[PDB]
């Protein structure tokens, strides 16, 4: 059943059919199988050598794009006091979230790109430090605490004048793949969080401005992008239709009016015999 | 030929004379954990016939205004028979499942049920930011009911639910649905009391209807664990 | 060419053209023949 | 050293670039791979699975009622039962389907589509319908005599519960575009209409109104190009808990 | 030898005893769509003789102050004979064209007509920013007239129009022009009612003149579609 | 007829001619063919080994130049509010337009270079984002809308201090070549736009300043250049003579006075026997 | 790492540079190529096609009247009929031709040119003309006795309607330049003049004034160098709709 | 050498010296001989 | 219909072939000119120019 597919399938010419006991256009949806009726069996076709490629839909390409996963603005001045901590998650920005949620399980390495911008409340070319604090490790409490010495944690130092910082985080789940969805509880007691697999816990990204404060204040914004690569995906799923409500669950409400309202996903038309964008000549 | 079927496991057997072939989730079949994928090092117990057999749950009634039903696995069976006992006495479990949904009526009745096995069906709550609680999820043998089947109670859609292993029970055509489920998880084994690999959903997309004598039309679910393995023996968390 | 020592640092792998739609489109135990009545 | 010079593009961050980058955790050993059922390697595999069309997208139809089309015993002949807008870019019955949702992450498409309808009336109900696909150019047909001139399949209800109407790829250009102008020559696919070929006929004890469920899927001669962000999801505020991730 | 010519297609034939060889646009010849360039998968209809034949349009009069004439293809033939019927009943069409322009006078008359086949002749409007409308472009069998032939009604020039497939009818030399046009488009087939692959332009660069008896001097156009193919059958957009 | 030509053709010496039935200098323009009279047949020639190259006129080189296709200035300040959207087209700047219009059809990939400049109303080294929004996709409504998260759209982030940003857009027409000219209408109804092939619709280029506004305002100008490559061209055409009037059509008016007036393309001389720059000795 | 150093030129944007650059759409599959009539690979192919010279570029001649030269029955002998400025850089009869337009996108040129004239009088009209090409150095000839000393072709009207005058490449230097100084030794090509060899003679019923159409084209020994922007097009304002592209 | 994975990203291709002017200069069905009367 | 466009010139004559186009093998010289087994059709001549 498995095979290498590089282009869309060709079409073979077909002739008239009038065979007893043969009804290719009839099917039984109840079996759970999709119709296997071929164009050649439904109508008379010509031969077509199809050269259309299928590489742009490879999962690696579909998910292989750097998408915004974190955006944080804070004030850089004499006092988030010149630094912040972000509990890593891929559920805050809807474009990336919806795409990842088209799958049940995903295994991939993640390229992380960090873009920094500044505005005066000229622009100083500041040095920032982004430290990866794994689960169970202590997070910094001040712009200058000892934690920043980063003896074991991985830290990256970059300047606002340099290109965005970049590094790859390996597939680090304690399982063979990340659980995009998790129908279970994170603990042995009954009060644990539902829908959050502990196994997919990355940790915290701690970012600070290394420079001591200047005589005036600035607004610094840090944007983090993630691009999955070396991807393997399993069990595709129904796409999200209702607007997202929380980063911690799949709770839903729906838009106030169609489209995508809980009562009607598709916008209404006058009747089942009404053609919306009918060509009038 | 593909309309009649007999399933036999352990001391249990089921026959149907109105089947529609049967589904093997993702084209797979259950199997025991091989040495090259194993993690837990203690010798597992493989009870075979005492656990790999059909367990029939309490039936539900298909009514004119029903929204649908669901049962999570292994939760629905965690307290039934020897499968339930092994689950309670062991920290780890692994198994596939043979699902058989039953529903008959008359040649004068109409109705269509979507019978789908959803992996990791993480439920969402309606119109609130508070996540579903333990009792909203763990219903046990009784199973639960859909609040908004149209979006599968998770903000997506039943329209696209066919992407999951499934069959239909269209009264005019068949009276049963059969789905074989292999172990589905990112780990070789799991703790059975806090995570459900699969969710069996039965939803009436086309409501039950007729103009002949009204009768209670039940829907019954029979599930047989397959290739059960248990590790991490201790006392029962009964 | 990946100049880093860890293979996971390499660029993307866009060369896996293998497919098996049937695991989603025809997960039925008995193969359905072209024009033969499915039931 | 080696004499070099920087080219335009140097220092930029292109979200679709493809390069290796520094490993954060040197000598890290990822968890061994394990076989998992249902691996998908090309999104085209997903859109070949048929899903339900929301044909009854009308006021008064709530939730699942929108996913089925009710047909009744007719008093007149050759009656039009329903039509289906083939709009994928514009909202319509095909938008929230596997093929529709995935295709909307792209801009160009090519290939045949297949619509399968399952009759869900009682066993004692009989009937014949005609499903027609009308290539673009004119107004949607409103009479069977006109629709019948296009691509079609006459469906007889029986043991085999479902029928398939193939919407063959008939286009001048190699691809069509998901353009916001539904009447554009590079986007309009034509129409699909359904008429009674004979009539729905049922006995006294069978319900006299029966439902059809329509499904659609792409065939393996399908192809999608030019990835874009989908118009089906968006946000105007922080999601609940997003900011708390920083506390 | 290259002054006499007979063209025969279907049930039609034309002879000229004063030709000037004949032009094969870009050195090509019409042909049916090969399988390796095809896109539409339905079996096409190839009517042959019912459509691949000469259709003669209404003549026009060459006057002392004429500016020139034009006919767009396939528009000019979209409502003529079986070619017209196939065009109306099918979403897609494909074909080449054999063009024969006719104009005779006496050995005492002088005049020169540029007979050129322009691919994608997108017209421009004069002294306004508003684009030409549907009725300014689609003239059908009657064809249109040039407003400013000097710039080909498109802001360019007739002086350089010779870069396109063409011939001339110089009264003193010949009385007909013949041009064979292959399918010219970026797609293998097209919708015939909203796009014209070619535009036949006939422009008097040297005005008609004489001192002998005045007579009406007509210019006649005969066009034969070649290797016609149609796809996407449905009802007529008559 | 087709052959490889790397240099201009050589000339061969020729002798006196006095042959009956042979008249190489006579031709018949009516056939539509260009004169085939060779220099050797018109006059007595010497032998010349011509080494002149013909590579600078290769279509790839003729069109292979980065030309300005878009120029947009906007105010960067506290409020085009810090961003703009440009419906892509190659008809706004006449030098590039006239050259592309020398052909009927063109197939090519396009190298895009983006140059940014700033002026105070010192200069801040701002970060900009140029997002390619394909047909049918949603365009940003604010400098900060969710659209900029660019989960699938290709986006490029660049600084004013870096060299101009650059990337290649592939030949993306739904046909085998772009239609430089289109004698048809874009829709099935009769009110559609004339002369605009839908098939050649690229989309929108959305550009924003990523930085939040500063205490003072600046004028930012973005210039986009396009250079076609891997070019194939078909059916050359008469060059444009009348000044362009609109980007949506070939409408014409002509200059007020020659040259290039609707009534006279070439400037006048006193008479057909008047030599304009006659050498007076 | 590799020791390197940046050279002058680093970071610049040269519009004529030639380098590869990041693909915006990875894994994009361009539409398959299809054969299309009329492919052109070198611009020299285009300039070898003859096009009409605007010889009658005089006040009083409007539009197409400027593209033909009228000759009449003469009363005197050896009469001068017309001359043609061989200016390509400066405006003149040769500027708006295929060879003229394309050459003006360059600065240097070399090769032979060919002028073909088609007599468009009536069949009963006869005549002999002499077309002369005078290499540079002096003043344009005004008498046949002088013009006749240069390169020429005596043309007899008849069945074959057209005659070709070859303007052979006669230059001291390998190339000539399209210099703004028309009298420069590196630019002036000389002159072309036309005189009656005998006379235009026609019967009473044939028109007594006949037209000639002159064409020009480059031969295959032609070559162009040093690309530059053409002086034939320009703009001082935004074109209509240009700004609207941003709205 | 193109280091990108997509071939369309490569530098220009200035090596196609093939020509066929005759498709524009002599598109006549019957070849015209050197000095022989064209008509 | 079936036709020939005739250009006057050196060759003084033109031929229009009236091909045998009939459903039946033969036609009859029947007194009813409008009979389906007798009517041959028509021949018409117009100015082309
Ligand atoms: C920014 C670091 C990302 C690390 C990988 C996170 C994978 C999350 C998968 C999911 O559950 O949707
Ligand atoms: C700046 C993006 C350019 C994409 C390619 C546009 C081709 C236009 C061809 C034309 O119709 O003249």
């Amino acid at each position: 059943v498995e095979s290498i597919i590089k282009t869309a399938t060709d079409t073979v010419k077909s002739e008239i059919n009038a065979e007893l006991g043969v009804v290719p256009s009839l099917n039984a949806v109840e079996t759970g199988a999709t119709s296997n009726t071929e164009p050649e069996e439904a109508i008379q076709t010509r031969t077509v050598i199809n050269q259309h490629g299928v590489s742009e839909t490879l999962v690696e390409n579909f998910l292989g794009r750097a998408a915004l996963v974190s955006k944080k603005s804070f004030e850089y001045k004499n006092h988030h006091k010149n630094f912040f901590k972000w509990t890593i998650n891929t559920k805050s920005f809807v474009q990336l979230r919806r795409k990842l949620e088209l799958f049940t399980y995903l295994r991939f390495d993640a390229e992380i790109t960090i873009l920094t911008t500044v505005a005066v409340n000229g622009l100083p070319d500041l040095t920032l430090q982004a430290m990866f604090v794994p689960t169970g490790a202590l997070t910094p409490k001040e712009q200058d605490s000892f934690h920043w010495q980063s003896g074991s944690n991985a830290s990256v130092f970059f300047k606002i004048s340099d290109p965005p910082a970049r590094m790859t985080i390996p597939f680090m789940c304690i399982n063979s793949a990340y659980s995009v969805f998790y129908d279970g509880f994170a603990g042995f007691e009954k009060n644990g969080l539902y829908g959050i697999n502990p196994a997919d816990t990355i940790g915290n990204l701690c970012v600070r401005i290394v420079n001591e404060h200047q005589p005036v204040g600035f607004t610094v914004t840090v944007r983090v992008y993630m691009k999955p690569k070396h991807i393997k995906a399993w069990a595709p799923r129904p796409p999200r239709t209702m607007p997202y409500m929380s980063i911690a669950n799949a709770n839903y409400k729906g838009r106030d009016t169609a489209p995508n309202t809980l009562n009607a996903i598709i916008g209404n038309r006058a009747s089942v015999t009404t053609m919306p964008h009918n060509i009038v000549t | 030929s593909d309309r009649v079927l007999q399933l036999k496991l352990g001391n249990s057997a089921i026959v149907t004379q109105e089947a529609a072939n049967y589904c093997c989730a993702y084209g797979e079949w259950p199997n025991y954990l091989p040495d090259h994928e194993a993690v837990a090092i203690d010798k597992p117990t493989q009870p075979e016939t005492s656990t790999d057999r059909f367990y029939t749950l309490r039936s539900v009634k298909w009514e004119s205004n029903s929204t649908g039903w669901w049962w999570k696995l292994p939760d629905a069976l965690n307290n039934i028979g020897m499968f339930g006992q092994n689950v309670q006495y062991h920290y780890l479990y692994r198994s596939g499942f043979l699902i058989h949904v039953q529903c008959n009526a008359t040649k004068f009745h109409q109705g269509a049920l979507l019978v789908v096995a959803i992996p990791e069906h993480q439920r969402g709550a309606h119109d609130t930011t508070t996540s579903p609680g333990f009792n909203d999820i763990m219903k046990g043998e009784r199973g639960g009911t859909f609040n908004h089947p149209y979006v599968l109670d998770d903000g997506t859609s039943i329209a696209c639910a066919t992407i999951f292993p499934h069959q239909w029970i269209n009264l005019r055509t068949n009276n049963s649905a059969t789905i074989v489920l292999p172990w589905m998880n990112v780990a070789p084994m799991d703790f059975p009391l806090r995570h459900n690999q699969w969710t069996l959903a039965v939803i009436p997309v086309v409501p039950l209807g007729t103009r002949t004598m009204s009768s209670v039309v039940p829907i019954t679910v029979s599930i047989a664990p397959m290739c059960c393995e248990f590790n991490g023996l201790r006392h029962a968390i009964t | 060419i990946n100049f880093y020592k860890d293979s996971y640092a390499a660029s993307a792998s866009k060369q896996d053209f293998s497919q098996d739609p049937s695991k989603f489109t025809e997960p039925v135990v008995e193969g359905l023949k072209a024009g033969a009545p499915v039931l | 050293g080696v004499p070099t010079y920087l080219l335009p593009g140097s220092g930029q961050f292109l979200t679709t670039d493809d390069h290796s980058s520094a490993p954060v955790l040197p000598c890290f050993n990822p968890t061994p791979e394990m076989h998992i059922p249902g691996q998908i390697r090309n999104m085209l595999e997903m859109i070949q699975v048929e899903s339900m069309m929301e044909i009854n997208n009308t006021d008064g139809a709530n939730g699942m009622e929108r996913l089925r089309v009710d047909i009744s015993v007719q008093a007149d002949l050759d009656q039009l039962l329903f039509n289906i807008p083939l709009d994928i870019q514009l909202d319509g019955p095909l938008r929230n389907t596997l093929v529709g949702n995935i295709s909307r992450y792209y801009t160009h498409w090519s290939g045949s589509l297949e619509m399968t309808f399952m009759f869900c009336g009682s066993f004692m109900a009989t009937g014949k319908l005609i499903l027609c696909y009308t290539p673009p150019g004119g107004s949607c047909p409103t009479t069977r005599e006109t629709a019948m001139l296009g691509t079609h399949i006459v469906w007889d209800f029986g043991l085999q519960s479902s029928i398939t109407l193939i919407i063959p790829w008939i286009s001048g250009s190699h691809y069509r575009m998901f353009n916001s102008d539904a009447k554009s020559t590079n986007a309009n696919v034509g129409y699909v209409t359904c008429f009674m070929q004979t009539n729905l006929i049922v006995p006294s004890e069978s319900s006299d109104t029966c439902s059809l469920i329509g499904f659609i899927a792409a065939k393996d001669d399908f192809s999608l190009r030019l990835m874009r962000d989908s118009p089906d999801i968006g946000q105007s505020n922080h999601l609940h808990g997003a900011e708390a991730a920083y506390q």
